[PDB]
This record gives C-alpha cells, structure tokens and sequence, in this order.
C-alpha cells in the first residue's frame, strides 16, 4: 500500500502523511558510477558537463569523452529518483536501472523511462502485486504515484482517451525480466477502472470480504507462463515463448474479455538441454510436481543421476527446482474456471513429447541420441502413437538426415544426435500450446472485437549457446519486428512527420535503427525465409539452406552475422545470426529437420496420427517427413497421416506479422521494457555491464536521447480543453485560451518547446508521461468530491421552508395578544356564548 | 452578490421577527443559516466556522446586528453563487470530458467524501442529467439548475 | 470508411451502378481514370442538365481538413452557458474520445472525422416516407430566364426542363387537372 | 479566406507572419492569433488509426484554412433550426 488509513487496519499496515510522512525529509543514496564494458559498476567522476554530454572519468580504469549515444552513465542523485527518465539533463538508461538495482533489493521493480520503464525480476511474486496499490494510483495518471506498471497503464488508460485514437500496451526488451508477470499489471489496471472504484473502504476483512471478478483475466497470464518459461541462460526464468492476448475493452474501457493468438511455443526442447542450465524444465512439473503416478503409467522411467559426478551438465538446474511453474499454474486454472479433467490431458501429451526426447539425467554412455535412462527403446513411443519400423531405434544412434527416401549423411556434431528422431514431439508441443486457446477464451469472452483493444506482446529476447534451431525463430522475429517498431515510431516516422507538419526539427536519428527493413519476406533476418520455402516440398538438406544464407547480405544493425556451411564454402564452426543483441550462435543442421519432422527416419504413413484420440487432436497443421497432402491453412485442421500441412507452419504466422505491423500503425504504442538482470543467472546479483552491453546493441541509449529532442506519443491540442475539469471547466478557461497556452504554463516554455514536447500542426507530441504532471494539480482540488456542493443542496431546502416561516412573522403578532386577552376576557366574561346546550 | 446590497439589510430587518417566537428578534442558530441562504450566502460548515456564524442547531445564536460582519465575510469569499469546485469538484474515475461521469461513481463518492448527506440528494443528481445505456450521466446540469434556483436572488 | 485510408473511388462507382443505376434513363455512366485517385465525370438524372464531377477531395473532406477536435474547444464554456448553445453534453463540442466511428461531434466516437451524410440516410427514410402517402398538390418550378426578371423568358431553358420533366404523360391525366 | 502556405516559422513549425487577419478570427473565438495558425496548416490524418501527416502546399493549406470554416457553419445551423423548431 502508499495511503492506508487507520480504520482499515484489520489486514493493513497503515500509511499516514498525518504528521510524519513516512519519514518526514526523503534522502538520497546514490554516488557517481560510470558503466562498466564487462561486469558491474566501477566508480567516476564528472570531467567536463558541455550540455547533455558528459565526459566521465572511470576511477581507475579509463577516461572517456565520446558520444553518449554508446556511452551510459548513472546521472547525480537529484537526476535519480525521478520519472519520466528521459526529461533529465544526461539522458542515459544507465540512470534507470542504477536507480532500479536498489530499488529491486527492496522489492520495488518498475522505474520510469520516459514513455516506457525498465524492468527486472525473477518471473514471481512480491507484496507490489496486491490490488490495494492499485486503487490508490486509481486516476493519478501517469505522475503524482510513485513508479509502477499500474500507473504506466493510467498514463496509457488518459493518453488513450486524450490522443483520439487506439493504444496498445506491448511488452518490449530481452527475457530475464518478467514479461508474463509484467502482462498481469496490464489486465490487472483495465480490471479496475472496468469495474470502477470509490476509493479504500474505513473497512478491511474481519468480517471477510473483498471480491471482483476482473481478476480471472489477469489469471490468463500465468497458465501460459507454465508453457513458456522456465530457466535458461539469463535469471530464473526467461520467456522463450510468444504470447500475443488481444484484451479487448469496450467502448467505455471496461474490461469485458481476451482472445489470445499462440505465436510459436518452442520446437525442440526436451530433446536436448543447455549446457549447465536447462532449457525447458516445462516438461519436467510432471517430474517432479503433477501427477507422478501417470508419469509411470506412460512408459517413462529416468534413473536419477545420484548428484553431479559428471556425465551431463548437459543436465544441471543452478536456480530453484523444476516444477517452480507447477505451482502457478495450478492456483490460476481455478479462477479461469478452467477444468481439472482439462490439465490433466495437457501433462499427458507433455509427456508424449518426452517419449522420443529426454537427455535426463545424464548422457548415454553409447547415445549420441536421445533417450532415458534406463533403456527404454522406442516402445515407450510407440505406446501413444503405435509407430513401427525397423529403423524404431539403435539405427536413430547414427545421425542420418532424410530427403526424400534417400539418405543425405551430411554434418551433424555430436551433441546435435536427436533429429533422427525427430519431429513429431516438436510438432505436438506447440500444438498442445494452441489447445490452451481453446479453452481459456471459453470463459474469457462474454462478446469479442470492437475498440478499444490492446495487441500485447510477450516474446523471446537474447539467449546464448550453441544448440539453437528451429525453434526462438518465430518468437526472436516477433521481438525484431517489435524493435524496430520502438526504433520506427521513435526515429523514422517521427521525423517524417516533423517535415509533413513544416517543423524545423527535421532529422535527428542517433544510428541503429530499422524502419522496415526486416519486413521484408526475404529480407527478415536471413534463415526465416529459407525455412519458409523449403518447408513445402520434401527437402531437409541443410546444405542448401546454409547456401542460400551464404548468399544473403543484409546488415545495418544486429540481424545477420555470415553463416558456415556443414561442407562446402566456409568452414564448419558454430555460425550464428543476430537478432538485435550480440551473436547468437546456431547449428549447422536442424532447421529443416526440426520442421519437416522425422519419426524414426522412415516416411509417415498413418504414423503422422496417433494412436489415442487424444494425441490424434493434436496434430493439425505442421509438415511430417516425406510427403505431405494438399490443404493446411491458418492453425486449423484434424491432421493428415502424411503431413498435416502442405504449407509451412511459419508462413501462416508470417500471415500475423504483416497484420501486426499494421495494427501498430492503427494503435499508438506504449512499451515496458524488460532489461536483463544479468546474464550470469541467480536473483539479487545484478551486474550492470552485462545489462549495459544490451542497452547498447539493442539501441535503448539513443532511444532516451531521442525521448527527449523528438516525442514518441501523439496527442492532438485540444484534450486539455477536455479531459480535465480543472484545466478545463469553469475553474480555468477552455476555449478563450490557446490550447498550447495551457501546457506552456504549468511546465514552463523556457527551451521546453522542443525538449519537453514537440510543437506540431494539429497535434503535439507528449513522452505520454507530460500528462500526469499537468493533470497532477488536477486531482488536489477534486480530492473531496464534493464538500462545497453539499452546502448549496441545503441552499434552496431552508429558503423554500422559509415561506412557511415568513408567513409566521406576522402570525406570532397575533397569538401574543391573544395570550393577554386570554386572561382579560376572564375578568371581563360574558364575551362568549356560543352554540351548545346552555343558550336560552 | 459579492457585497452587501440596501434590501438584504431591508429583507433581514423582516425576517428577524420570524426567528424569535413572539415576532421580536433574535436569530436562532439553525435559523442564522436559513437568513444567509434567504440573501445568496451558502457557506459550508467549515466556512461558517471561518465567518464565526452558525447553521445548525446548538451553535452561537446572535441579534441582528452581530449578523451583519459574519455575513459579509461569505461575501468576500466563495459561495455566493460563483464557480470553483462546484461541477469543476465532480469527475476523475473518466479521463474522457464528455460532460459525463459513471452513474454508479455518482452518488457513492458523496457519500464516501464529502460532508455527506441524504441518499435522495444523490438521487437528485442523477435524476437532473440525461440517461442513456452506454453509462454516460452528465454531471454539470445539477449544477446549474442551482443557479437557475427557487429563486436566483433574495429569498422570500 | 473514408477516415482511414481504406477508401477506394473505384467501389464508390460500382456500388453506385447497383443501386441507382438499372431503371434511371438520364444518368450518365461513370467512364473512371484508371491511374490513381478518380478525375472521374458521371452524372444522375434530374431534370436539370449533366454536371461533370470532380471525385477527389471527396476524401479529405471527410477525414476533414480541420478535425472535429479543433472545431470543439471553442464550443466548451467556462460557464456551461456557452456550452448549451452548441450542444447538449454527449456531441458537437464534448468527446467520448478514441479514434473510430462516423458521424459527430464526439459522439460517435471523440475524432470521427465527420460523417453526418449516414446519420442522413436514417432520417432520410423518415423524411421521405410519410411524404409518399399524402394526396398531390404539386408545383413544377421551371426555370424561366437565368436573369430572374419579369418580361424576359428563354425557351431553350423551358424546351430541356420539360423534355426530363416527361411533359407529354403529364398532361395526359391532368388534361382534367382541378 | 485569403490564408495560403504558411511554412514561415516562428516557433520552429508552419505558422505565420500575419497578424491581423488571424487576430479578427482569434477574438471572436478567444484562441489567440497562435492557436489559430498553428492548426490551419495540416490536418492530423488517421492513417491506420494513428496520426500522419502530409506534405501539402500552397492550394492543399488553402483548402485546409476552409475546413475550420465550414465546420462551424454547418455545426451551428444544425444545433440552430432545431432549437428554433421547439418554440414552433
């Protein structure tokens, strides 16, 4: 909480300004530090301040004095602890996450970044997440509440409802910081206002209460967080996986329902492991958590490793256990009102998709290829889908790769042996993460479409190590095209519109940017499109996908790196591509053989269907090895028995992209960025040049210079003419004033009419946090609602009443004489006789 | 009004025979706030305090004369029919001005701020403005039909 | 759908085809420019003469030249009694806000960009209907001489409106006219 | 009338060196001369949903300066008869 008062103490601590503040004088902490090119945080002092530059020199290391458009550094105390951290004299991101590393020892995550706000955490839970939080910023816009992702969404809900068009939360950076977790503060504010809020009750459970039913939409979040995160190479978790929930609002902006389009959901991933780390440990909460018994019943069995001896590592989890998503999964199922029957046959096709993997939990003396220990053939895969063939295993240890009914033995090192078996368990996976949308927009949706609405995305970001395929393609591309939209809306289509609008701010763009450039079908990063077109027709030589790669020169900014070949050209060695961060390296085979799907390397015949009616629903849309028949379109479909899909998977989703690309250009975005926490994993260890270097590949230090001389959000004049109504109404005047003579005076025009905002035709451009400043003075005024009109309710009650009274004023004249003459009339009777008995 | 006028004196000199049952004088203290709000003054609680009045019952009583600089202060203050934080106090659960605010955050938020009075009264405010399905209840008409008033000057 | 730039001038026309073109004799055919936006010319029967159309602009006018935002703040008040001249609260000068939607004003919905014409087919049909069922009195008015002077009449005028103004059937019944 | 291809800066975007044409049209409005020439010259186009520009020249600013015109005039007839027919 942040204003707790002292009657609702009965589950809450209380908070009062009454007095003490909380500690009446606030005080600082921070020191100078410039940021390191490896690990951590070194100390340095302030050479030389020429404006927004600022040449550093590093205490016992270096001296610098070059651009800042590659150099970060932690700003002054007083350039700390601000918002909207893109307004500040030394526009660094290295300030954000400086202020954000004391911040996250004390469980408080979000801090501001101009329009957007880093962001680092382990993907769970802190008492930050409460509902109670989130009504105190309840109409506080975007400044005047302390930071957080509650009131990045009141900036959003007010720039939504000030810029007259369409907004669209998105979740931009690199996995390592919660996303997934990041996406339930989105669902969580809308859930608020859709419901609406009179404000903290004098009350608090005693006497149980407190219930809304908003909540089971922001509970959709963590479901999908099970199929998707799990530990990997930077912190706890990362997101490996795109989520992209289209949470429509209605034409009010109350929160009625959700459609969750399913991206791509890994496509390997059991089948090998990372090296010291694991992969995907989302196949192993029925290992260690789940449903144990039905782990037996399946034919699965893995001889525990006894503690590392070594013979894998390989298999080793440095972080908390596996099945650390089994508890958030089940908790939230509940609430959607999502079946116990329903999880039950997700574990199932789960542990379908170990059958032909698992490494667990050391390698095979002899395999050089997936298997279990314990020796259990490939019976255990035959089980589930009644495969047969003679090549069934220990001909699978031999890595053959299958164009057509040849056999192409071409590459493959030795810890790439797995493809032969392929396939089906990559293809059944991600299935199953699209059976997840059928059943949670069962409940989810009540109506569906209609404005507002808002496209978020939860994708993939920079992940090392040799083993990648097919698999991050369609997750890294989504992250890619998303920043390239942060480096577009910003940069390119920013500046175009500072030369359509006759402004003399043309051109400013500080380097690293794409503007398009990898929307192209056959321009995106390189491999993506050689998949797509080979991915058609019986074809899984690898030798031709890397050739058609080493004749592909595309570059500007990180999204292509040179490949190598298995033979012929350039060596063999991992090769890698770049997506928007560093290199990130790759396998010579396995791009068409993690897609064309083998089985036991011997063609589908019926084999591409199961053998239970459940795994049989699975298969839909997807390419088996051989042939495949006609028809495959969308994600769609009840499977074939050869193939499933004629079409590629990735094409079908290339479909989505062109269509997101464009509804980002019919939305005006706001982002949160999610940085690293380090890439040496284990929460509360953050070393800041290991974040600084992807502050700088991804282009985010050019994109807090740029929040500052050009404006990412659009707005339009007249919405401080309405939207307020003390800036507006009759308290201040609307309509006899400029519409920019408002905003000018509360925050000044001193060298402000280009570094606060820029001035435009029609329409100015705000960080969408200039906003909460101007409408901060708003809410002091309208803080009781409303004392002074109570007063003017008994204005005309005693008035009307005060006839009755006026006419009484000459009455009591009356009755007072009357009194005198009740006693004379009684000295002086025979004055009365009237009608009765007595007269004569 | 913003300064004493030749008639609210004339029209005071009437009502001071009301106040005091006999037809004397001697304003009593719930019926000092009846001849403010019958002469365009309609402080507060808290602005009658500030004056050194009385509205309600069991307060300071005065004579007339002892009215005249308590009455005068409300004048050089608000609330004598002026504008600020009147129909400027309602809305803030909308970040859209389209002279509209919810109708369910419209007579539960002056009863959970405010001075706080009568359930009827917040019945009122929703019964003045126009009523469509969409939850759009106009805010700024109650207001002014109170300028409109039983009667825009003095009372009578 | 012209607020967006979804708009084509081609399905203007085919749709025009359709529902005004298959039993009007005097309507005069759209022959379209292929290159980009229309300098296309058709024309409508009326008794008067063909108008040859200029189609663009047709476009800006109605993602308007100057917005409804613009227009609306100087219609908000600063005591509400400059508000009531303009509008009564929902539209023309108070804004529900969000891009989407025709028509308004503000509703629906905040900057629309101005599409009345539609809210005009509604209250066309109301119009137009009632006016169907009642008995005639009629006045043809014909152009005499463009000058608008006593004394002065064109035959050329009169000979074209009459011929569109189907004159030989319109003394036929009212050869008996009261 | 008689506003065209105003690109003259005076806060580094397209307004004016007029004065007092624009100053007859901003007291009349109570926007000043400035809010005036600064939203004539190019409307906020949505372009998806979100807001564009173009490039436009002397007749298009023209033609632009008109459409702040012909807003108001049908939008106050409009309110206009219908309060008049009450009465009737």
């Amino acid at each position: 909480m942040a204003e707790d008062p002292d009657p609702t103490e009965y589950l809450y601590i209380s908070m009062e300004q009454k007095r003490k503040d909380q500690t009446k004088p606030y005080d600082g902490k921070k020191m100078v530090w410039v940021a390191d090119e490896k690990e951590g945080y070194l100390l340095g002092l302030i050479k030389s301040t020429q404006g927004d530059i600022c040449t550093v020199d590093i205490e016992g290391q270096e001296s610098r004095q070059v651009k800042k458009d590659l150099l970060q550094q932690v700003n002054p105390p007083k350039y700390e602890k601000c918002e909207d951290m893109s307004n500040l004299t030394y526009l660094n991101d290295a300030s954000v996450l400086h202020n954000l590393k004391q911040r996250y020892y004390a469980n408080l995550i979000y801090t501001y970044s101009g329009l957007f706000c880093v962001a680092i955490n382990p993907y769970k839970r802190f008492p930050i997440y409460t509902n109670r939080t989130v009504q105190i910023y309840k109409g506080r816009r975007r400044t005047e509440v302390p930071p957080h992702l509650f009131a990045i969404s009141d900036g959003a809900y007010s720039a939504m409802l000030a810029n007259r068009e369409n907004q669209s939360m998105l979740i931009t950076g690199e996995s390592g910081a919660g996303k997934t977790e990041n996406t339930k503060k989105v669902i969580a504010y809308y859930a608020n206002v859709g419901a609406a809020t009179p404000k903290p009750g004098k009350e608090a459970p005693t006497k149980e209460k407190k219930a809304t039913l908003e909540d089971q939409v922001v509970q959709t979040n963590p479901v999908l967080e099970a199929f998707g995160n799990a530990k990997t190479v930077r912190n706890d978790n990362s997101s490996r996986f795109g989520k992209f929930i289209r949470i429509h609002f209605g034409p009010m902006g109350k929160l009625a329902g959700a459609d969750i389009e399913t991206y791509l959901l890994e496509k390997a991933r059991v089948i090998s492991q990372q090296t010291l780390e694991r992969s995907y440990h989302i196949f192993y909460q029925l290992m260690s958590g789940g449903i144990e018994n039905l782990k037996a019943d399946l034919l699965l069995s893995d001889d525990i490793y006894d503690y590392h001896f070594v013979s894998q590592g390989k298999i080793e989890i440095p972080g908390v256990d596996d099945a650390e998503e089994l508890r958030l999964t089940d908790t939230a199922f509940d609430i959607l009102g999502f079946s116990h029957e329903y999880k039950t046959d997700v574990y199932k096709i789960t542990a379908s998709c170990m059958h032909l993997g698992e490494m667990k939990f050391k390698q095979r003396p002899r395999e050089e290829q997936a298997e279990a220990d314990g020796t259990e053939e490939g019976e255990r895969v035959a089980h589930l889908l009644g495969v047969n063939a003679a090549d069934l295993y220990k001909n699978l240890v031999k890595p053959k790769i299958k164009v057509g009914n040849e056999m192409v033995t071409q590459g493959r090192n030795a810890t790439q042996v797995s493809y032969s078996v392929g396939g089906l368990a990559k293809a059944m996976f991600d299935r199953t993460f699209k059976w997840l949308v059928k059943r949670l927009n069962e409940t989810l949706d009540t109506k569906q479409k209609r404005q507002y609405f808002i496209g978020v995305l939860d994708i993939a970001g920079f992940e090392i190590f040799d083993y990648n395929g097919f698999e991050q393609l369609c997750i890294n591309f989504t992250n890619e095209k998303l920043q390239q939209f942060f480096n577009h809306h910003m940069f390119v289509l920013e500046q175009e519109e500072y030369k359509r609008e006759g402004i003399d701010w043309v051109f400013i763009d500080f380097g690293l940017d794409l503007a398009a450039c990898i929307e192209l079908i056959e321009k995106p990063m390189g491999i993506l499109s050689i998949l797509e077109e080979e991915s058609m027709f019986p074809k899984a030589t690898d030798k031709s996908f890397q050739d058609k790669l080493n004749a592909n020169h595309l570059g500007k900014s990180p999204n292509f790196v040179k490949p190598k070949p298995p033979k012929p050209g350039q060596q063999e060695a991992h090769f890698s591509i770049a997506h928007y961060a560093g290199t990130v390296p790759y396998n010579i085979t396995g791009w068409l053989e993690k897609n064309k799907d083998p089985v036991n390397d011997t063609v589908v015949d019926q084999f591409k269907k199961g053998s239970n009616k459940l795994v049989q629903e699975i298969f839909e849309d997807h390419p088996g090895l051989g042939a495949e028949e006609k028809g495959g379109g969308g994600k769609g479909g009840g499977g074939r028995k050869k193939g499933a899909s004629f079409q590629t998977v990735s094409a079908l989703y290339r479909e989505q992209l062109n269509r997101l690309m464009a509804s980002l250009h019919s939305t005006q975005p706001h982002f949160v960025r999610c940085i690293i926490p380090n890439e040496l994993k284990q929460p509360g260890v953050i070393d800041s040049g290991l974040v600084m270097h992807q502050l700088t590949c991804n282009g985010v230090l050019e994109g807090i210079r740029i929040c500052r001389k050009g404006f990412p959000n659009r707005m339009v004049y007249p919405d401080f003419k309405q939207r307020y109504t003390i800036l507006a109404a009759s308290a201040v005047p609307k309509g006899f004033v400029d519409a920019k003579k408002v905003t000018e005076a509360v925050l000044g025009a001193i060298q402000l009419d280009a570094n606060d905002y820029r001035l435009g035709n029609t329409k100015v451009f705000f960080r969408a946090g200039v906003l909460g400043r101007l409408e901060e003075m708003r809410d002091d005024r309208l803080g009781k609602i409303v004392t002074w009109l109570q007063a003017w309710i008994r204005w005309y009650l005693s008035k009307k009443e005060f006839k009755k009274l006026q006419e009484q004023r000459v009455a009591l004249l009356v009755i007072q004489r009357n009194l005198r003459k009740f006693l004379t009339l009684r000295n002086w009777l025979w004055y009365k006789l009237y009608i009765k008995v007595k007269p004569l | 009004m913003a300064d004493l006028k030749a008639a609210e004196v004339e029209k005071a000199r009437e009502h001071f025979e009301i106040y005091d049952w006999e037809g004397e004088g001697k304003i009593d203290a719930r019926d000092l706030g009846d001849l403010l709000r019958s002469l365009d003054c309609k402080p507060t609680l808290a602005m009658v305090k500030k004056n050194g009045g009385s509205d309600k019952r069991g307060e300071k009583k005065l004579t007339l004369e002892e009215f005249l600089p308590i009455f005068s202060q409300i004048k050089k203050e608000k609330e004598v029919g002026t504008l600020e934080d009147f129909m400027e106090g309602l809305k803030v659960y909308d970040k859209a001005e389209n002279g509209t605010m919810l109708a369910a955050e419209l007579a539960h938020v002056l009863l959970s701020l405010g001075e706080r009075l009568t359930d009827i009264e917040c019945e009122e405010i929703m019964r003045v403005c126009d009523e469509d399905d969409d939850g759009f209840l106009k805010y700024e008409p109650f207001v002014k039909t109170i300028i409109a008033g039983p009667f825009p000057d003095e009372g009578k």
